[PDB]
């Protein structure tokens, strides 16, 4: 079939299984960029119910609710192979399940590189790191916000309790 | 800080799916947030199954799973000798830790025949019926089966506190460092226990792992394999050891449902199967090595205890078929009142001879073979009806000789205490005399020899072996000491 | 914090907390509930959901109710305020006689004690039935399982040993009425009462009564015992007791817990049997201790699944018994009341390595030589007394003696033994017998061993009539 | 099925529709295989119970008239193939050749021979 | 505090004002001091009861030579 | 073609491979496990992905790590070299004295051999033992059995056949210890080395010794299989060898399989097995046989689970068998070794013809009389006597000379046995019992028969029984 | 509408209405069928409602809208079925007409 490629982020698949078919999809033909856009779009051409809540009702013929929830509607410019995936989750239900591609997708080429240690409060916030170097202390200084007690706290970020913690 | 940690993805049942720390080293014990260890067995794509040491109540989901980035290992040293430790050698005798600070990880195999050396070796018992009939030497794996703590737990002790006569000697081969895995032995069991082990100060060269009736599953479960790292070590640091799985029935239980509740299923007996490979990777890293490993051994000495004497029980096929032989105690006969109570039919030792000590095997050797004869026709012929002297003897003798193999327990001896007592047997000196009294003349006959045939005893000892000569005073202390005995 | 229903399928509800999901084994109170359900959580499922089980009954289960943590495990009175005192699972009258206060509720996951916390070394209870301590010691903190043959006055003797125990040693007591029949409970509840064992006028009788009866869901059924477990802990250490813990009947525990596994998406193993069946086990028994102070008895009515032990619950069972209990009809028939059959009362733990000699001895003496005697009534029975000796016509006099000596009247079943009963001290105990044994008493009167629980009143009324 | 073309590769071009468009109706491409049990895709039109023939020249059949794939058993090898491989249909279920030269031979079950006694004749097959 | 021994600290002197009042450290109260009285009281049970704070003195006899 | 673990779930070992797969089989290395790990594809899984197994264990794999096909199943070293040698699968020194230099290498993988390049119809290789041959001649080449509870002595018969007649056969042998105890191997291996026929001086013997010890992860184990075959193979046909192959514990082996079924994903089976095992077994035994290029004499060991034969597995094992030995626990238990069930050892191989009827014939009254023996044997246990017929007792008597006719200490050892008691030549076999058939023994003992040889001899002993 | 008080036949099977919606279920709320014919809603997951139905499939077809009662049930009751043989709403079979209970209780 075809070959392995994934965006940086790139993700697990499953629910991402479809994200991972663009993660080669749409980084071939590489209108992997059109397609981030289009996705971004897309979600909150999605949030509202109609010709979709349509599905729900499931006796609205799952047939013709593609052909009317992306007939005139979703294709509305979401096309492309867009549509048709679109038509695939739609086929494959995984529509109220798309947010969620998105997200993974979205870390995809930007926040396809993001940041990622789990570093207290709002803690890592994606964006990209070069691990060679240490990038960490800039975004530190950067802020002095963020609640570290509420928030994460002086027990990761620095043990209150694990002073209790031995006894 | 979090700087790489997961969430728990999942959890219920002790079975956390984990998200992230991705890239785990295979069965890393991890650290999750609560303290509590797992161990990332499955490393499924999108999650870790773990295996949670420690237990599900305590948890709580997306919670951090930190890795602990180590592979599984246990403690080990020698400082232990002289300690009971939970399996992960981590005290529970509340002394504070050991000082046994070494670890060393469980995962390790069982050596390969060129550094393996065979046995010849004799390993003393204190316990006369086992030393002779299921002769012991070093390294082996061989079943202790009986039924329900029917003294099979104490059998263990006089082992041990023979043991206590090589570690309290200079052995270089017998200073058997004991390593009693303790398997869902409650805490009542073991407290209980191991308060007579300290009694019998025994602990000193003796570690306990010690997986009680509590324990999160793969705890009691992982206790053997805690030893089993450790025991290799004495053994391959030429020190010789013993190891007391006790037992491997709860152990199974606890792996097949650990299984189970990983919702994988098992097999016979609703056993998994490789629960075989379970004990025979366990049971094979018992060996007797060559010298390469100081020579030393574990010496592994599981403990079944039959389920009603059910041992076609696929686990125990198993574990038999492993083993070199079972004791099998008659537990009807415990029950009888008798101990030890042995079910030496089924108490066997296939190997025989490079097991057994020469002392005793003058008279012993002959002996069981003798009382082969004896026993047999003591079942064989079963009548009210006499036969002939010569058996009715057997029987009655045999009887006696029956006394002998008795050992009230926690009373295991050296070996010209036992010999000693069998040449009185043997060489026909006490077919005469009837039960009560053999037990009363061993006591006597003791304290005679004790008092006066210390030479003698002196000398079987220094021989490690009987002389005709030994023999000739013997044959003198019997039959006089016979005399005063009753008279 | 709340939950939602999110899910029932039956009273596995699942239940979406979404201010977190607190830790399995806290207890929630749902909300919307007319009839106090409580879930305790069981699995974090994710989703915030969290597999919860109904301790308690359902219906107006209006999809994504309301559901309260606790913050805890169920809190159930602790505290002394539960003797006398009937209380459901739930920690609450079923006396039905207003609140069973106590001072203190207590969270009632709480599990197995530290074994250097115990006196990691146990003593016998002692029960004063001669018999009992005799045939089978009796240990402090220890497991005891009660076989018995039904109905017996298995719980007149239970009673009797409220009153001789419970009162003579510091004993308190505890009955768990697990899975039990609410009506036999009921029953008996007018027993107690009427026995006095337990009082109301006084509500200090040394028993408070805990029923998580049939009507209870598994959970519930299974989970009463934790609780009677919380509260004898809290006495054992706290009021330093020696708690008896009527565990009545632990069957219905097995039977709960094994019930709900399957379910529980948890292959419930052998039989059905739950495959943590032992670790449910364990973690319970190794709450049943002489700790340092007090020690938590278990009296464990055992009903005897299948009448099989191999059986792997019992098979499990055994490592948790130090001593074991058959009640006997046969024993019963003879008018013997206690109709215990010796045999089956024993002590793993028995040797005089361990269960010492003379008592043992006597008593090794006893199961023989009664035995022997019945060795004898099978011989007897043929070839009658005349021609055995009189070592035999003296044993079995002696046993007989000794038949009826085991025979100690009941206050209680005046009904069944005659008459008001006594307490036996060991020293006496074991000496009447030995005495019976030297055959002293001649073979004066043996029908006089009969419903006396020390030896000397039946030496005596050999003589009254002698 | 609600992983395999709900995940790329196989899904990956789906999308586009563009796949063969998708074919594999006649055709299959392994879909997954292990162990002579030959998910296969496509093959889409098939008759019920056909024989079809393989890439590995081998026969298979599909059974298990799936909405996406085939049950294939493939009655051999799994060392043959790797995965994806082309299965062309032959429209056909089995019938194997009888005949009356068969009585004289031992075959294999395939009615070909094995007792190297050269080939049999198939005269007929039936069904 | 996380100069971690100010956390010490932060314990530390309120260990210094804990033995800087009477029993050394006290604030423990009336309720430790049930606890204690019976613990204290039960240890007696095991132990026997007198020269817990003065010398034990015994005393040698016979019966008969039976 | 290269993949990365995805998946470790135990030693099944999900690998992605992120291009193209090779077929199944392909043994991996795996980049990083210097433990030398193959990866034996085992289902490509889809999407690239195999499942593959490690016939290794795991502890320490990153998820993430990257392996490389070995580009073929495993390549393995054969020829004679390996005669003489502790191989594993790999044919790796566990003779541990270095490399099995070979010339030529194998695919462990080996496949039925053309039915008409068998042989057809085999001639009997006689047994020796008196009670085997007897009741179970075996065919020159042929495929046996041991059902047996192991390590009964189970094992040591084996071995104590091995002494008489693997000594006494020339040609080679082929020796699997597949998942027994490493310590019995180890003092085996002195014990052959001893025996010089595992030369000290050959790198060959004249047997190779193959090794799939229990302790072993189960790939291991269950490959060697494959791997005893190709060498045992190599020496059949290529050395045209009358080869012995010799096998503890085709049991364990078939264990392995079944217990990796579930984790294979696939389904266990009844009892758990691999529902596979009959193709796995069909395809492997007849990957056995004795063509005519050489013959395989291959006595097979077979532990038989709490010797459940019943047993579905075992229930299967009978159709690759065409000499079954089946071991009565009860004999055994009797101590008696021989220890068999020989109403159920079975050989059709046993005829008029090919063993002459005289021997066929001794036979078949003596299982005959045996068979009805047992059937009584239970009613009269409990029915005890002499409201009967003494007829009867005659037989049962006899049955019981027989009985102990058969048996034959284990002559070797000493240790276990301290006994001895010979070999008995067929003739002189068929004659001893016929000999009791002629029941002129009968007012002499009964252990005279047991653990003996000659029926001469054991008459003697009888006479000498008899004081 | 809902798929509160009422709810798309989700699917049946064959007298197990998975029911889509009716999400305020009642443990053990009765509920009747587009078609009358009751059903018990036991199960109450979130994506149907497992139903007994007390009916047949060959009655009626999916996504049918299944109205909640809101009832749990009770059963005539009163003392005066003395004669009657009833079908198990307490209501008749006997075919006298009705029974004489008509107080109802759970």
């Amino acid at each position: 079939f075809a070959k392995l490629v994934r965006p940086p982020v790139q993700i697990y698949g499953i629910e991402g299984r479809y994200a991972t078919a663009l993660y080669s999809a749409a980084s071939k033909q590489n209108k992997l960029e059109q397609v981030e856009k289009e996705l971004l779009r897309v979600g909150q051409i999605l949030k509202e119910p109609k010709m979709a809540a349509s599905l729900l009702n499931p006796y609205v013929k799952r047939s013709v609710k593609v052909k009317s929830l992306s007939d005139m509607t979703a294709k509305e410019k979401f096309s492309p192979l867009t549509s048709n995936l679109i038509n695939l989750l739609a086929e494959n239900g995984r529509l109220t399940n798309t947010p969620a591609v998105i997200s993974a997708f979205s870390t995809m080429m930007s926040v396809h590189r993001g940041e990622v240690p789990c570093t207290v409060t709002t803690a890592s916030a994606l964006d990209e790191t070069t691990l060679t170097e240490l990038k960490t202390v800039l975004k530190s200084f950067l802020s002095k916000g963020q609640v570290l007690k509420l928030e994460v706290k002086i027990d990761p970020s620095i043990m209150g309790g694990m002073i209790v913690r031995i006894g | 800080d979090l700087e790489e940690t997961g969430r728990v993805l999942s959890i219920g049942d002790g079975i956390a799916r984990v998200h992230g720390l991705r890239n785990v080293q295979a069965e890393e014990m991890v650290e999750f947030s609560s303290g509590l260890k797992g161990m990332s067995l499955n490393l499924e794509p999108d999650n870790v199954g773990v295996v949670v040491f420690g237990n599900d109540k305590l948890i709580k989901e997306g919670d951090i799973v930190k890795r602990t980035g180590a592979i599984v290992d246990v403690p080990v040293g020698e400082e232990l000798l002289g300690r009971v430790v939970d399996a992960l050698g981590n005290a529970i005798d509340g002394k504070g830790p050991i000082g046994s600070k070494a670890r060393r990880r469980v995962g390790l195999k069982a050596p390969g025949i060129i550094p393996r050396i065979s046995v010849r070796e004799p390993m003393q018992t204190g316990i006369k019926a086992v030393d002779s009939l299921v002769p012991i030497g070093r390294g082996q794996r061989e079943l202790i089966i009986g039924d329900r703590q029917t003294g099979k737990t104490s059998i263990a002790i006089d082992t041990i506190i023979n043991q206590k006569r090589f570690n309290d000697g200079t052995d270089e081969k017998k200073k058997l460092y004991c390593i009693y895995v303790a398997i869902g032995q409650k805490r009542s069991t073991v407290a209980q226990l191991v308060k007579r082990l300290t009694d019998a100060d025994a602990m000193k060269y003796t570690i306990v792992v010690s997986a009680t009736a509590s324990d999160a599953a793969p705890l009691q479960y992982l206790a053997p394999y805690s030893g089993c790292s450790m025991g290799e070590y004495f053994r391959d640091n030429g020190k010789h050891a013993l190891i007391i799985y006790d037992d491997l029935s709860k152990q199974a239980v606890a792996y097949r449902q650990m299984s189970l509740l990983l919702r994988r299923p098992p097999g016979r007996e609703a056993y998994p199967g490789d629960v075989f490979y379970l004990h025979s990777r366990l049971l094979e890293r018992a060996a007797k090595m060559n010298d390469a490993f100081g020579g030393g051994s574990l010496t592994a000495l599981p403990v079944i205890e039959t389920q009603a004497g059910d041992v076609s029980a696929y686990i125990p096929t198993n574990v038999i078929s492993i083993t070199d032989g079972q004791i099998f105690l008659e537990t009807e006969l415990f029950y009888k009142g008798i101990r030890p109570a042995i079910n030496v039919g089924l108490s066997v030792s296939r190997v025989g001879s490079a097991a057994q000590t020469r002392a005793m095997k003058q008279v012993a050797g002959t002996m069981k073979l003798e009382l082969a004869q004896y026993r047999e026709v003591a079942a064989f012929a079963q009548f009210g009806s006499d036969l002939d002297a010569a058996t009715q003897q057997l029987l009655s003798r045999g009887v006696r000789l029956t006394e002998l193999l008795k050992q009230g327990q926690y009373s295991p001896m050296a070996i010209e205490e036992q010999v000693a007592v069998i040449y009185a047997g043997v060489r026909g000196y006490l077919d005469k005399l009837e039960p009560s009294k053999i037990t009363k003349f061993e006591n006597a006959f003791l304290s005679h020899v004790i008092s006066q045939h210390q030479a003698l005893l002196g000398k079987i000892r220094t021989d490690g072996k009987i002389s005709e000569e030994s023999d000739a005073k013997l044959k003198e202390i019997v039959t006089n000491f016979l005399a005063g005995f009753e008279a | 914090t709340t939950g939602r229903i999110v899910a029932v399928i039956g009273a596995v509800v699942d239940v979406q907390f979404d201010e977190g999901l607190p830790p399995i084994l806290n207890a929630l109170e749902v909300q919307g509930r007319e009839t106090r359900l409580v879930l305790e959580v069981a699995q974090h499922l994710g989703e915030s959901t969290v597999r919860t089980i109904a301790m308690d009954g359902t219906e107006g289960l209006v999809r994504g109710q309301k559901v309260l943590d606790s913050g805890a495990p169920i809190r159930i009175p602790v505290g002394p305020e539960t003797l006398g005192r009937i209380m459901n699972v739930i920690g609450e009258p079923i006396d039905e006689r207003g609140p069973i206060k106590t001072k203190q509720f207590a969270a009632i996951h709480a599990e197995a004690p530290e074994f250097v916390e115990m006196s990691v070394e146990q003593e016998i209870l002692v029960t004063g039935i001669k018999v009992v301590d005799l045939l089978a010691p009796y240990a402090k903190g220890g497991k005891i399982g009660l076989f018995g043959g039904a109905g017996v006055g298995k719980t007149v003797l239970i009673m009797e040993l409220i009153n001789n125990v419970a009162k003579a040693h510091g004993g308190y007591s505890v009955f768990a009425g697990v899975g039990e029949r609410t009506r036999e409970g009921n029953d008996l509840y007018h027993e107690m009462i009427e026995s006095g064992v337990i009082n109301l006028k006084d509500a200090t009788s040394k028993v408070a009564l805990v029923y998580g009866q049939m009507n209870e869901p598994p959970g519930a059924r299974a989970r009463v015992a934790l609780t009677g477990l919380t509260v004898a802990e809290y006495f054992r250490d706290q009021e330093g007791q020696d708690v008896l813990l009527f565990i009545d009947n632990i069957f219905r525990f097995t039977q709960a817990g094994s019930e709900v596994s399957a379910l529980l998406g948890r292959i419930p193993s052998a039989v059905g049997y739950q495959p943590t069946l032992a670790t449910d086990m364990g973690t319970m028994q190794e709450r049943i201790t002489t700790t340092k102070k007090g020690s938590i008895t278990s009296v464990q009515a055992i009903y005897v699944p299948a009448d099989d032990l191999t059986d792997p619950a019992p098979a499990t069972t055994f490592a948790h018994l130090d001593a074991t209990t058959v009640l006997s009809r046969a024993i019963a028939e003879l008018g013997i009341y206690p109709a215990v059959d010796p045999l089956d009362s024993t002590s793993r733990i028995m040797d005089p390595n361990i269960v010492g000699s003379e008592h043992y001895d006597v008593a090794r003496g006893v199961q023989k030589i009664l035995q022997d005697y019945k060795s004898l009534q099978d011989i007897i029975a043929i070839l009658g007394m005349d021609e055995l000796s009189e070592e035999d016509k003296l044993t079995v006099s002696r046993a007989r003696k000794i038949q009826r000596f085991l025979s100690q009247p009941f206050q209680v079943a005046e009904v069944f033994t005659g008459h008001l009963g006594k307490l036996v001290p060991l020293k006496e105990t074991i000496k009447g017998f030995q005495q019976i044994l030297a055959g002293e008493y001649d073979h004066l009167p043996e029908q006089a061993f009969y419903m006396v629980g020390p030896i000397e009143e039946a030496v005596a009324k050999a003589d009254k009539l002698a | 099925k609600t992983g395999t073309a709900e995940v790329s590769s196989i899904l990956e071009e789906r999308i586009l529709g563009a796949d063969t468009s998708v074919d594999l109706e006649e055709t299959g491409r392994v879909l997954s295989i292990g162990d002579g049990i030959a998910r296969v895709h496509g093959l889409r039109n098939v008759q019920a119970e056909e024989m079809v023939e393989f890439s590995s020249g081998l026969k298979g059949m599909s059974l298990n008239l799936e909405p996406d794939n085939v049950g294939v058993v493939v009655f051999g090898n799994d060392k043959l193939i790797k995965e994806g491989d082309i299965v062309k249909r032959t429209g056909a279920i089995v019938d194997v050749p009888v005949g009356e030269e068969l009585l004289g031979r031992v075959v294999d079950a395939l009615g070909n021979a094995i007792d190297g006694k050269g080939p049999i004749g198939s005269k007929a097959r039936r069904r | 505090l996380d100069p971690v021994q100010k956390l010490f600290v932060d314990k530390i002197r309120e260990y210094r004002t804990k033995r800087q009042t009477s029993g050394g450290p006290v604030d423990a109260g009336p309720e430790y001091q049930q606890d204690l009285d019976r613990e204290l009281f039960k240890l007696k049970q095991m132990y026997g009861k007198a020269d817990m704070n003065t010398f034990p003195n015994f005393t040698f006899e016979d019966p008969k030579f039976e």
